[PDB]
């Protein structure tokens, strides 16, 4: 039981650092976890994907308010804020590159359920379109093209064998549609895919069981919210 | 932040 | 010259921090803008405090999180295991760390013999402040070494308020709470505590009406957390 | 958090 006791440590401190809102800390406790070798449990896989989504997302709000200074930046228009906005962003990109490592080396496989592969391509997905937010060179292609090739495999698998309903499903549709609308810029697709998705959710909003009922509502809401918005604008 | 549409993250 | 350039720099960077919400980063840039050396401006003052405020706050928050969850969990309920101590003692190290280094920062640059009353006092009520957030997770006799610095430090700085600021001033308002606040939580010295709040608030009262308007909105947010601190600590 | 009484803060 060395790593069996080791690795229920450090799921417990996982947990202690989500109650003391410690992302870092959860981060990297669920990190060491993976690192021992079994599988995640379904809310193993969440404690994963909410520490690091708190990480990144701090780096990227910090990036975006400094990414616009830099943008507008004329009393005094001195190297701070690039220097500054560069310190985040490198940051920013350790932590994805981070996370990719870890889908690649322990998380992605062939086997397990379709939520599974699904719940980690769709983290692969999003990785690397938060690397492409901040892209602006000739790796830019290369990353969103990484990005769509995960949430494509992703998509073919929930299509095929999770029902529509599915909050799995639902959040990789719509983190889809987000990247199609801001890294891609393809309004068109982000809308049809949202709506398509919306559409096909509402069909079995009725047979909705109760485990799941609020996962998915949420994300429907968000996918609502979304089209609202860009379908109005266009 | 300033970007009005949202990605699962924000729940 | 190159110093002031620099000082400039590192100033703007707290700033770009601060937007940011980047309170680490900022509280660094302010450390960095502290030694090269000049004496910092009333809002640069401010930019330091607050951002260390916000690293230590974070901190002290998380700590009281894992300390409830030790007692629960050491009552047989079985969170039973050394991983909730032994993180809050990671959380309390980092937090030890920060203090550190704002109080020796204090002490390097900061705290001098020059200068107005109002920054004299700014400083070693900062430094009655570390005092005592590393009192509130000290143990044994470094808690005891910790009170007595933390006494030493507030009451330095209480000296020069009453004797050079007005009984309004933000700042000697903020340090009497704050020194009450210590009394009652840190001290265990409940009758002191209400006695100081109680003669802070009292004194203010009676000079409101000279008040300025650049300060006033701090004042009056000072004296009525002094109110509400006097009202929970009587019924108590 | 479990206290009550406040230092010195804005919120
Ligand atoms: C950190 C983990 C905790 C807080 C314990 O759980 C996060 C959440 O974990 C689950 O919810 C998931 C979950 C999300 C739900 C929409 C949250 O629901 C509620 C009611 O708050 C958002 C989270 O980020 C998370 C973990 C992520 C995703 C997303 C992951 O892509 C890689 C795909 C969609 C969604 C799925 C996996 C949801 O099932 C649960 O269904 C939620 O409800 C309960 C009561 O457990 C819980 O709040
Ligand atoms: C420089 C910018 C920032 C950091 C945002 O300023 C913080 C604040 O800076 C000033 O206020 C101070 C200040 C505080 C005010 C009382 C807050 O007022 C309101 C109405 O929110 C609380 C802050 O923590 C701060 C910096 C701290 C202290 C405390 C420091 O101990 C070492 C002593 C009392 C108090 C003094 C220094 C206050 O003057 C100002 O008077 C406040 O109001 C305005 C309108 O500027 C501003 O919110
Ligand atoms: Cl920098």
């Amino acid at each position: 039981g060395a790593m069996a006791m080791e690795r229920a440590s450090l799921i417990q401190k996982a947990k202690l650092a989500e109650q003391a809102e410690r992302y870092e800390d959860m981060a990297a406790f669920m990190k060491g976890a993976v690192e021992k070798g079994e599988e995640l449990s379904c809310e193993e896989r969440n404690l994963l994907s909410v520490a690091y989504k708190n990480v990144v997302g701090g780096q990227r709000a910090a990036w975006r308010v400094l990414s616009s200074i830099e943008q507008k930046s004329n009393e005094e228009k001195g190297p701070e804020v690039r220097e500054y906005r560069e310190k985040v962003e490198t940051e920013l990109q350790g932590v994805c590159d981070t996370v990719l490592g870890l889908l690649d080396s322990h998380l992605i496989k062939e086997a397990g359920d379709a939520e599974s592969r699904v719940f980690y391509l769709k983290m692969k997905g999003d990785y690397y379109r938060y690397l492409a937010e901040v892209a602006t060179g000739d790796d830019k292609k290369r990353i969103i093209d990484s990005a769509r090739s995960a949430y494509q495999e992703a998509m073919d698998i929930s299509k095929k064998e999770m029902p529509p309903t599915n909050p799995i499903r639902l959040g990789l549709a719509l983190n889809f549609s987000v990247f199609h609308y801001e890294i891609a810029n393809s309004p068109e697709e982000a809308i049809s895919l949202a709506k398509t998705t919306f559409d096909e959710a509402m069909a079995d909003l009725h047979t909705l069981s109760e485990d799941s009922y609020k996962d998915s509502t949420l994300i429907m809401q968000l996918l609502r919210d979304n089209l609202t918005l860009w379908t109005a604008d266009n | 932040n300033y970007r009005r549409y949202k990605s699962v993250g924000i729940l």
